[PDB]
């Protein structure tokens, strides 16, 4: 079938210009589909940015115009966006993908997605604490473990357990923003007993900032 | 200039009821010219009806389609735990593709309260004069919950933050998490740290720091 | 054929196509205010997740001869395929017991024509009385309703712009 | 699910109803083939109970007519098994299967198939205790342990190790009966030194009484 | 109505002998609806041969396949452990289908010995009133082999129960499990626990308990 | 993979065929491959077939079926079979006449 990945910035300051990327691979992007770019904002709001199908320079963009822009680029087989003058209201997830249309049918293909983040403040690493029960028990039963991530900025960092092998009964909340700086927390769950014993810990990833760390619970 | 508006927005239902959404429209679109994604969290709009009536290479049969003017539909033959999510209905029409809201599904489950645990401050996180307690309220039903961060006494607002999370999958419970953030020497200022859970559950308010010898 | 017959006299026996979507229906071959199709034709696509084997048998008791009207579906995109019939590779089969033909799709990208850029191919079988028809697809099976009769006689068809 | 799964309860009270149903999927029991029952005793003797084919209420059952009474819902696609009253004669391993005939061709489809179990005592949990070495050891070589299931009923459980990772060198001997329980053991055998250390468990599982729980080798060096 | 009878019933051979299953038939079946199935423990019967002698999707060359009138066959070209299991001759002419009783295949290999260990009763076990002391002998040749279990002294029978097991897949080994149950008084009666394992292997049965601390 | 010329000084008649299976296991179960293929041609000629998969109605018991086929090579050609399943190849070629000959439906005793 045909791939499409995004690509570009995880942020940038109310002003700049953007200018995300998609790499497709199984369709020359000259034989057919409008090669499109949809985001969504916080919100969780889907809106249509545009196209430029292989009908060419074509773009037919939306009623942003104003900035949003878009490329291709037949070697490469690779389209792109610009918009231009952005600001903070502009950030949100940036999406790529290609539609097919035919009065009777239709049939997409879209992508990971990028984040970006329009903010004045900087990229800056986070701190890993771990959230032990340590002190007084309470137990008998199923044990819960924290380990949280503070202090970082611009979105989004990645949390596991024991590289991933603990999967179920883990609540990553959503980070809470504050001045500058995110702040969130994991919730594993072990056997009621089962740990101690074993050992347990979170993985922390900040692509922003290269930071991977991880900090095993102990009591 | 299209105007989408999906019905419930936000809504509800239980494991074998016949879910409806709706998604009117500014002006009238050609039925071949209007579909509707399911998105999933973590996800991206996943495909789900083309041609106002027709399922995507994937769609379950439970799932009806249907419209005909400036007003369309979805539908579920049943309900099912998996099919929880939220939906949108898309137009082709004229020329800015537009989307309009969603609406999100939550589902029919339980009723019942929550598990938690508080937390204190690392020795890596004091070691820099933060004092951060956080407690999780993981599982319980009704989206709506509410703490209170006691210490040795206390009602309104200090200096928490909190986060729910979305409807579980196979759980389709909640969690949510406080977190308590002080200096370290107001935090060496008493040992006293309770979380207060407070539930449609039950009446009294499950508390949680340290209720032991 | 049809014309030499002189009669489209319908007769409309009714197949079992368990397991697959009846009735099918295209924004180009409307029915008044929305989609239609043919009125002699079915057509199948998946179940809800699925399109099995179809293997459905209509045998013929009547004194005289039958002729079945059918045909199979040309998606195209690869992808069109999958999103209708399911399987990749679609096959139709349709026999006798002196009889047989059988088609696959082919997938690909015609005109546009009326909206739609696939499009479907028409077949023809007759079973004499005594002997069965037989359809066997696993996708793509735009199936028949029934048998229209087949008469003799001496009739003709005309191609003319002389008025009546 | 896309073939064929038996279905119905672990047990009955010699006399009662027996009532199987399997789930086809993936053609239309309607659409050829003939669909059919068959069990096979504890002695390992597999007995043709008899079918209904496409046919439709044909059925067409065997020599035990009596009772062996089939149906199927064309809608559901699925097809069922009757065999009225029953004794603990009856008792033993049923299979739903469809086969395909042809004078120079056949084929067939079959299952994982349910064990039903004719007796009057009472399904009863089972309790999971854990074997390890502890005390004395006597290694410098693989190391082997246990877990067992005892106290159980009616039959069948199912035992495993970390979830399925370990599969080799494992042995789950037959459970043995004794006055209206079961109790068996699973062996596994991890490497020579490679345990204390990584965590190992035996996975339980009585279907009969929704029981599922494991019980980590806690070791006891 | 129509029985049929296979030979052997149970029976072995060895990796590369030539191995032959029959079939009687009270009266005679056309060439064409009698069938051979392969069956392995915990499976179930698996397709092998059709219209007399033709091998079903997958079965591999070894296996050639035959018979005429009211007597047919099987037939291996070497034998391998892996075509170890059990046969059954279907027979579909008239309609009360029949399979007989089928023909086993056990296989040969080494002579070597069990692996013993012995186990004390579960913490939990115990605190149940009960007292497991369950003792493992695993893959060893002949299926043969007798334990006793000692205590501080013991020959005969007491309140034990075993459960071999069938032809291992590779190892076309056994094993073997008796069990030993007790109140937890009667265990906290001594503290001597040998169990003995006596084989073909060698002369002196194998003993394990605590031969050390 | 075969192919068998032609000496002679006369046209070679080949009469062969394609097996057509009722499911796709009677394929698998008798070709193996999950799809037949079938070539015979020569330095002039060429026709290829692919089985269709299927349920013929029942006939003389068999609901599966054969499609015969045929190719004549002239003096100084080769003929080339290629088949990885279904093919239901020829044995040897059928003698050419010219001559005056025909055939006839009828009744009438001779
Ligand atoms: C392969 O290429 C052909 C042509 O390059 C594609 O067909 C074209 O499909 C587009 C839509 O994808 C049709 O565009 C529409 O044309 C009408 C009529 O002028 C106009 O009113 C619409 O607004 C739109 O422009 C176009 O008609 C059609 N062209 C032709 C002659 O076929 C075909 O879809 C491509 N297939 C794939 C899979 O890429
Ligand atoms: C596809 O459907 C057709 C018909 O629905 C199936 O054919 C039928 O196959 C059965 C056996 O599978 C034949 O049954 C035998 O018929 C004779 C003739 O009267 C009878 O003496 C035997 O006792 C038995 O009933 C039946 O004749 C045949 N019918 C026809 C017209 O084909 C076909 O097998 C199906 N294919 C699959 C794979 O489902």
């Amino acid at each position: 079938d045909v791939h499409l990945q995004e690509s570009g910035p995880g942020l940038v300051k109310p002003s700049q210009s953007l200018s995300l990327t998609c790499y497709v691979t199984g369709y020359s992007i000259t034989s057919g589909y409008y090669w499109t770019w949809i985001r969504q904002f916080p919100g969780n709001k889907l809106e249509w940015m545009g196209y430029i199908s292989y009908d060419g320079s074509n773009n037919y963009n939306p009623s942003l115009k104003n900035r949003i822009s878009i490329t291709r680029d037949t070697s490469k087989n690779q389209f792109f966006l610009k918009l231009n003058s952005v600001t903070a209201e502009d950030t949100a997830s940036y999406y790529c993908a290609a539609f097919y249309y035919d009065y009777d049918f239709f049939f997409d293909y879209w992508g990971q997605g990028t984040t970006l983040t329009v903010s004045s403040a900087k990229t800056t690493p986070p701190s890993v604490y771990p959230l032990a029960p340590g002190s007084a028990a309470q137990t008998n039963s199923m044990v819960t473990l924290g380990c949280l991530v503070k202090g970082y900025f611009p979105e989004p960092v990645t949390v596991t357990w024991n590289s991933g092998s603990l999967s179920s009964g883990v609540h990553t909340f959503p980070a809470v923003l504050q001045s500058d700086l995110y702040t969130l927390s994991s919730s594993v769950t072990v056997p009621s007993s089962t740990w101690p014993s074993e050992t347990v810990t979170c993985n922390v990833a900040h692509p922003a900032s290269s930071t991977k760390v991880d900090k095993k619970i102990v009591p | 200039q299209i105007v989408l508006t999906q019905s419930p927005a936000i809504m509800s239902a239980s494991p074998g009821e016949k879910v409806t959404l709706t998604c009117s429209a500014s002006s009238t679109i050609t039925s071949s010219f209007l579909y509707w994604y399911q998105q999933k969290p973590g996800s991206s709009p996943k495909l789900w009806i083309y041609s106002t009536s027709n399922l995507a290479s994937g769609v379950p049969a439970r799932f009806s389609g249907s419209g005909s003017g400036t007003s369309y539909s979805l539908t579920i033959s049943s309900l099912e735990a998996e099919d929880g999510a939220s939906y949108f209905c898309h137009q082709w029409e004229t020329f800015p593709r537009t989307f309009g809201g969603g609406t999100k599904l939550e589902i029919k489950r339980a009723d019942a309260a929550p598990t938690v645990s508080i937390f204190p401050p690392s020795k890596i996180q004091l070691t820099s004069g933060g004092a951060s307690v956080v407690c999780f309220l993981n599982n319980f039903y009704p989206k709506d919950i509410n703490v209170k961060w006691k210490i040795d006494g206390s009602e309104r607002q200090n200096g928490v933050l909190n986060s729910w999370t979305d409807q579980d999958s196979k759980d389709s419970t909640y969690s949510m998490s406080s977190t308590l953030t002080l200096t370290k020497d107001e935090y060496e200022r008493h040992n006293s740290y309770t979380c207060e859970a407070t539930h449609k559950t039950s009446t009294s308010p499950i508390v949680k720091s340290f209720n032991r010898n | 054929l049809v014309a030499s017959s002189g009669t489209l006299e319908f007769i409309t026996e009714g197949f079992t196509w368990t397991g697959v979507t009846q009735n099918g229906g295209s924004n180009a071959c409307k029915r008044g205010p929305g989609s239609g199709f043919f009125s002699r034709l079915n057509w199948l696509t998946k179940s809800g997740s699925t399109y099995p084997v179809l293997n459905v048998t209509m045998p013929n008791n009547d004194n005289f001869d039958k002729l079945y009207i059918w045909g199979i579906h040309h998606p195209s995109t690869n992808q069109e395929q999958t999103s209708l019939y399911v399987q990749a590779s679609g096959r139709v089969t349709v026999s006798t017991r002196r009889s047989q033909q059988t088609i696959i799709p082919n997938i690909g990208s015609r005109p546009w024509v009326r909206g739609l850029s696939s499009r479907i191919s028409i077949y023809w079988t007759i079973v004499k009385p005594g002997d069965v028809l037989v359809i066997n697809s696993n996708g793509n099976l735009i199936a028949p309703r029934g048998y229209f009769k087949m008469r003799t006689g001496k009739s003709s068809i005309m191609r003319s712009d002389a008025p009546i």
